[PDB]
């Protein structure tokens, strides 16, 4: 508790957070009626807080020292006096589009670690789920004023900031959630869902992600090195029958064969098999079935339940992961979690040197502090935009 | 070469029947009958009511059609010159605005029936009737070189619809209608729900929508100003309850809701 405590009186960048939130210097209702919520080490939580400026804000969490907060919808009224108004008085009207991704998701054909464990090989997942979600993000709905953040054990979250994202509705989040949603099912026994000719969405993310399949799934990871594994996840994904039982039948008679081994076997086996005029619709039929395997294997993966709702709650930026003790810094896709500072370390060069800007979690506020700076601007200018239309 | 060279109620009916369908845009003047109030507005309810227990056992568009369009020659009768006829459409949703302005529930209930009989009729159109409808409501398409430009997305996003909506399976035809196909371009919080099924290419924050599709829009249109309608009446509500005699017709129709 006193770590906590010492935490957010000498490292918690409440200015630019403050910033980010209120998307002003000076305070207004997107700081005001903005809901936050704090989960104690006794077990509590408390939904509703609010604040009226950062000085408020940076006071109110010193004292309630939490071992974290989370950032809620912006209201028409201040969350904190709820007890002055009826339940159906008090609305939502704006929150930040945010993306959940998690590394538990892709333990299906990770190897190097399960669970909630991580490490620089399986975080190539994440950077590329992170880069096909940029690309998404700028290129189909014109996002700019965005950020990544570590969850400080095993995700990232993506907090989308731009005005238009900010002011999307349940249903629209809820579609703009299905347009990135790709592996909407992530059972292995059968193959995608995907229509085809490709959206381009779907061809792009395809372009950007096979350069990457064969390093990654086939030598990296290496999952169907295991022949059950290969016949419970590669074979279902497969468009014939023949060919499944042709490929199990090598395999059981051929063991221990790996990934890249069978991701050859696939081919030539097929090539055996499908002789004669058919031959060019089953070379067609059995490439629509490896990229569709570049998709479910590398496609980014989202929790639903971030994404969802308005209303929802998530761990605040620059927060303390209970169980790692690591900081929930914002990060890019360059990022992997051996780089993330702890709080004991920061309390250890706050000791040395007494100044956070020769620590090592200032690189990170210093990305933030960028990203507010962008925002700020951007959000002036709508303003000057909307005025002038408005003339 | 040679060459040559109320009344008003009437006329106003005449003009918003001429597309067809209307948006139920403006005040009706003159009179009726109070029986005929009763009887146009239970019409009115019973198609809707069908509507509402067909959505409610989940079926199909072209299931309802098949199912609602036999009751118009009876309760609520389209495509046709009658004056009585258009003067009973109109009056009848009109009046159950009065109906269910009441409560939130009433208006969605009544917004989200409205909105289906409006796509069946919109469907029962000629195309030409459609075109002449949407340019009456006052309702931006992309240039030649943007087409071009954008080509190869546009096709990739369409080419499926093509094959499954407009039964082109041959790739040579698909290819002709898209050459002589149009695009329009918008923000794409706009058409949302296409964007969720990826049925429309996105660019920059727009959404290009081809001109077979769209229609989305224009009941979308329709549900959102018979909402807004209907916050309207509801906040005079209290000028209605000047005449007695229509309160109880208003609480028996809106009871078989309830």
């Amino acid at each position: 508790s006193s770590d906590m405590e010492y935490y957010y009186k000498s490292l918690y960048p409440f200015k630019h957070i403050f910033n980010w939130l209120n998307h002003s210097p000076k305070p207004s209702r997107d700081m005001i009626n903005r809901e936050f919520a704090m989960a104690f080490r006794s077990g509590a939580y408390k939904r509703y807080n609010s604040f009226n400026s950062v000085q408020d804000f940076k006071a109110q969490i010193e004292k309630a020292n939490p071992d974290r907060f989370e950032i809620g919808a912006i209201y028409n009224k201040p969350p904190r006096e709820r007890d002055t108004l009826l339940k159906s008085e008090l609305k939502a009207l704006e929150k930040e589009l945010v993306f959940d991704i998690d590394m538990d998701d892709y333990d299906a054909f990770r190897t190097c670690c399960s669970g909630a464990q991580v490490c620089s090989k399986c975080w190539k997942f994440i950077s590329l789920a992170m880069k096909i979600t940029n690309t998404a993000l700028r290129e189909d709905f014109g996002y700019k004023d965005f950020i990544w953040v570590f969850s400080g054990r095993r995700g990232a979250h993506c907090w989308v900031s731009d005005k238009r994202a900010r002011a999307l509705t349940d249903v629209q989040r809820r579609n703009v959630l299905d347009y990135v949603n790709v592996i909407r099912d992530r059972n292995t026994d059968k193959r995608l869902a995907l229509k085809r000719p490709y959206h381009p969405h779907l061809a792009r993310s395809l372009e950007q992600l096979k350069p990457f399949f064969v390093s990654i799934m086939l030598e990296e990871q290496n999952p169907w090195e295991d022949d059950q594994h290969a016949i419970q996840t590669l074979l279902p994904a497969l468009y014939d029958k023949q060919l499944i039982d042709s490929l199990k039948k090598y395999w059981l008679d051929n063991p221990r064969r790996s990934s890249k081994e069978k991701w050859n076997d696939i081919d030539q086996i097929a090539t055996s098999l499908f002789k004669g005029p058919k031959q060019d619709s089953h070379i067609i039929k059995l490439r629509e079935c490896k990229e569709d395997l570049v998709l479910m294997t590398l496609y980014p993966k989202l929790d639903v339940e971030v994404t969802k709702q308005t209303i929802h709650l998530l761990k605040a930026p620059f927060c303390i992961h209970p169980a790692t003790g690591n900081v929930c810094v914002p990060i890019d896709e360059s990022f992997a979690p051996e780089k993330a500072p702890k709080l004991i370390d920061l309390q250890t060069e706050m000791e040395k040197n007494n100044d956070v800007s020769l620590t090592a979690l200032q690189p990170f506020i210093n990305q933030f502090q960028a990203y507010v700076s962008s925002l700020l601007k951007n959000e002036l200018g709508s303003v000057k935009r909307e005025r002038e239309d408005d003339d | 070469m040679f060459r040559q060279s109320s009344e008003e109620e009437k006329k106003l009916y005449a003009r918003l029947y001429e597309s067809k369908l209307s948006f139920y845009d403006l005040p009706p003047q003159g009179e009726i009958t109070l029986e005929q109030f009763e009887i146009w507005a239970i019409d009115r309810l019973k198609i809707l009511l069908e509507i509402e227990s067909c959505l409610s056992r989940n079926k199909s568009i072209k299931e309802i059609e098949t199912i609602i369009k036999p009751q118009f020659q009876k309760l609520l009768p389209f495509n046709t010159e009658s004056l009585e006829d258009r003067k009973k459409d109109y009056y009848s949703h009109f009046i159950l605005r009065l109906c269910f302005c009441r409560s939130k529930e009433l208006r969605e209930k009544f917004v989200r029936a409205e909105t289906f009989l409006f796509k069946i009729r919109f469907n029962m159109l000629t195309s030409t009737d459609q075109t002449k409808f949407v340019q009456s409501l006052d309702l931006q398409f992309i240039s030649n070189e943007e087409k071009a430009e954008l080509s190869h997305q546009l096709y990739q996003t369409v080419s499926a619809s093509l094959q499954f909506q407009l039964n082109l399976n041959e790739e040579h035809q698909r290819k002709q209608y898209f050459q002589q196909e149009k695009f329009i371009k918008l923000p794409f919080e706009n058409v949302i729900e296409l964007v969720g099924n990826r049925l429309v290419f996105l660019k920059d924050g727009y959404a290009y929508l081809p001109q077979f599709q769209q229609l989305n829009l224009l009941s979308n249109e329709f549900a959102s100003k018979l909402n807004q309608e209907l916050i309207k009446t509801y906040q005079y509500l209290p000028r209605l309850n000047e005449d007695d005699r229509l309160l109880p017709i208003l609480n028996h129709l809106s009871s078989g809701y309830t």
